[PDB]
């Protein structure tokens, strides 16, 4: 989830809210950014075997008239089997197993009755290196000075040399997926010790641009030394066991490393620096932000910095228990949106102990890079922008679905247009929703060979 | 079961015009009594100050008793800094100043410090606009509290770092 | 109590002990980076001259002839008005008749009567050379 939240600021906060049952009901006496916030909070995630009106048609055009006649929000389908998330050129078969975003299951009820009346890994899909070695990769605030680091990844890891190991290969190789070609790469810089990346650094050998740095991310000349304003996302980690003396102290780092780089300044603002932070206590989130009013007992997705996709915690997941096991399809969908793509050889592969292997690159393989991708547009300028003049959601949406084959999945709006540069997520707007020329809008984008 | 009590709660309730301040952290006997005797004395100015003490744990009956006899001028309230409810009982965005005392006698000097850093956000938290005066035990962990964006010493914000002002 | 009262008690206190640490040194410091260093130039000299914590005896110079049974209120003048000097207290031992321990009087009465061997607290301005 945080590897994806690089690529697209709040993705996060979208793909939390889809998988837990929540249902909306309107309120008057509150904001219209907390009102258009909980109506995408009721969206949810539900599977319906597509009506038989739409065998023969490609999937484009099966997408486009259920979102303008059934309201309904479709991006996957499965094929005989595999998954496949807005593709193009996919003839609709007969009994295709529809994925849909819609308030309840009532309403895609709708979609069943209806008529007219070596580069790559041996998978190829994601980038591959030789093997580096850590020593290859570790910068020294000399070095790093003069590298230029321009929209690139920073994460900060806070960690002991003996605290248990962290996922750190999950967070990198979605960023390396072979759906992005090696000129768009984001670079990524670890900061923290290497006495703990080196216990982690077998997993990271075979995966290109990374670097590490010692120190410690609370510094600020460490941060200055990687450009953390120019990075594209920055990360706050920590991998230290809690003490448990004190839920309220257990993310003391965390909290201080935000607020840390939130007051620096460049020679330019400190809180224009987009970050995420994962949390181990769920009532820690009430520090990461000021401008807000704190209330111990409020749900952590109805939370502002939550809602900001500035913050993340696990206890958000456990509702993935009941989403498996009511469809096992569900769980496959969410792993091949957010890792990258990971099919079941890979896990075989990794699973030996050898780490990841190369393979050469061949006919059948570079057919897998064509797959979608998660990103994010903007209205300001583009072929596409004169829809922010106040415009309508729907027209967007059928439009870019057109040209560029693009499925938009939600909004990524700023919270005062009247300021503060925080943005809210809109998961799924009504086609009649009215756009701003500010708005970003969450898509799905096919790859373009070239 | 029956071995439970609540003695002290409730928000705190008064007139308006006079000011009053809060004070957290270390509070025990000699915490207090130190504090107030210095606090309150005839050579100092005569003013109408109110001291409230937030402390999360029940006072003893020697702690109980300095209050009464201070019933006028200072009052206790039971409760923690870090939650939000607590902090809207005592008063905080009224109050003068908080001030949170630090635990000199402790095992772990960056324990001790870490805690009360985290009191000082918290209080930031709930208001922007509040004085903190606040013990260090250590000058290098002074550079937390400056780098928080709400802290100003131009406004009154003031640290007091125990090793820094020692070896002076 | 006396930083809550006054938050400038806190400011005299510290620019009298620490040397003088100004707020810019703070962030310098806060930065991780260790003290850095400066180039001198004429705006930087000047901030040299300020009033340092010594201490003066009575033993021998100008100022030894208040010892022989003189009063405090005279030699605060004297060394106020030649050399700028400002007395705050003095250091005297402790038995005149021994043990070589002397004690801290703050601030004594213009009357006090000085002795030989007494040393005075004083704050001394800066002497270019
Ligand atoms: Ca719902
Ligand atoms: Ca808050
Ligand atoms: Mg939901």
């Amino acid at each position: 989830f945080i590897a994806q939240s690089c690529l697209a600021p709040g993705f996060s906060t979208m793909m939390a809210n889809l998988f837990a049952m929540r249902s909306f009901k309107t309120s008057p006496d509150m904001q219209s950014w907390t009102n258009d916030y909980l109506r995408g909070t009721g969206m949810e995630m539900y599977t319906e075997t597509l009506s038989p009106t739409f065998i023969g048609i490609p999937f484009a055009q099966a997408t486009e008239l259920c979102f303008s006649k059934l309201k309904l929000l479709l991006l996957a389908i499965e094929i005989k089997s595999k998954i496949s998330i807005n593709p193009r050129g996919a003839k609709i078969q007969a009994n295709t197993q529809g994925f849909f975003i819609a308030q309840s299951a009532d309403e895609v009820k709708r979609a069943w009755f209806y008529c007219k009346a070596m580069k790559y890994d041996s998978t190829g899909m994601f980038h591959w290196s030789p093997a580096k070695s850590l020593e290859d990769c570790i910068l020294d605030r000399n070095q790093a000075a003069m590298t230029v680091l321009n929209g690139h990844v920073v994460v900060c890891l806070f960690a002991d040399p003996d605290s248990p190991l962290i996922g750190l290969r999950n967070l990198v190789m979605p960023l390396r997926a072979s759906n992005f070609h090696y000129h768009e790469l984001k670079h990524v810089v670890i900061v923290g010790s290497v006495d703990y990346i080196r216990r982690e650094w077998k997993m990271l050998q075979n995966l290109p641009k990374i670097s590490v740095l010692n120190g410690s991310p609370l510094s600020r000349a460490d941060l200055r030394a990687v450009n953390v304003n120019l990075c594209d996302m920055c990360c706050i980690l920590s991998a230290k066991v809690p003490s448990n003396d004190d839920p309220t102290l257990a993310d003391k780092e965390a909290i201080l490393a935000s607020l840390n780089i939130k007051a620096m300044t460049f020679d330019v603002y400190g809180a224009n620096v987009p970050m995420i932070t994962e949390l181990v206590n769920d009532g820690n989130v009430q520090f990461l932000d000021q401008d807000d009013d704190d209330d111990p007992d409020t749900e952590l997705y109805l939370t502002q910095p939550f809602a900001c996709g500035t913050a993340f915690a696990v206890s958000v997941l456990d509702s993935l228990m009941s989403t498996t096991y009511f469809n096992q399809n569900a769980l496959t969908l969410i792993r091949s949106l957010i890792t990258g793509g990971a099919t079941p050889e890979l896990e075989l592969i990794l699973a030996e102990g050898a780490g990841l292997r190369g393979g050469y690159s061949t006919v059948e393989s570079l057919s897998n890079r064509d797959r979608c991708r998660v990103g994010q547009i903007s209205l300001y300028d583009g072929p596409l922008a004169q829809f922010g003049e106040c415009g309508k959601y729907g027209d967007l949406f059928v439009a870019a679905l057109k040209s560029y084959g693009m499925l938009c999945i939600g909004l990524y709006r700023f919270r005062d247009t009247s300021a503060s540069s925080k943005r809210y997520v809109i998961t799924n707007p009504p086609d009649d929703f009215s756009l701003l020329p500010t708005d970003q809008v969450f898509v799905l984008m096919q790859f373009d060979p070239g | 079961l029956i071995g439970t009590r609540a003695k002290y709660g409730g928000t705190l309730k008064n007139e308006k015009g006079r000011r009053h301040i809060v004070v957290c952290g270390h509070i025990t006997y000699e915490s207090v009594s130190h504090f107030l005797k210095d606090f309150l004395h005839e050579d100092r100015e005569d003013v109408d100050v109110e001291v409230v003490f937030l402390h999360r744990k029940p006072p003893d009956l020697e702690l109980e008793g300095l209050f009464k006899r201070h019933f006028t001028t200072v009052e206790f309230f039971q409760g923690t800094i870090m939650n939000p409810i607590d902090l809207q009982r005592v008063k905080v965005h009224e109050a003068d100043a908080c001030l949170v005392l630090a635990n000199k006698y402790c095992q772990d000097p960056d324990a001790e410090d870490a805690a009360n850093i985290m009191r000082v956000i918290s209080i930031k938290n709930y208001s922007d606009d509040i004085r903190v005066i606040i013990q260090l035990m250590q000058y290098h962990n002074k550079a937390y509290l400056l780098n928080i964006p709400s802290w100003d010493w131009k406004q009154g914000d003031d640290v007091i770092c125990l090793a820094e002002l020692k070896l002076g």
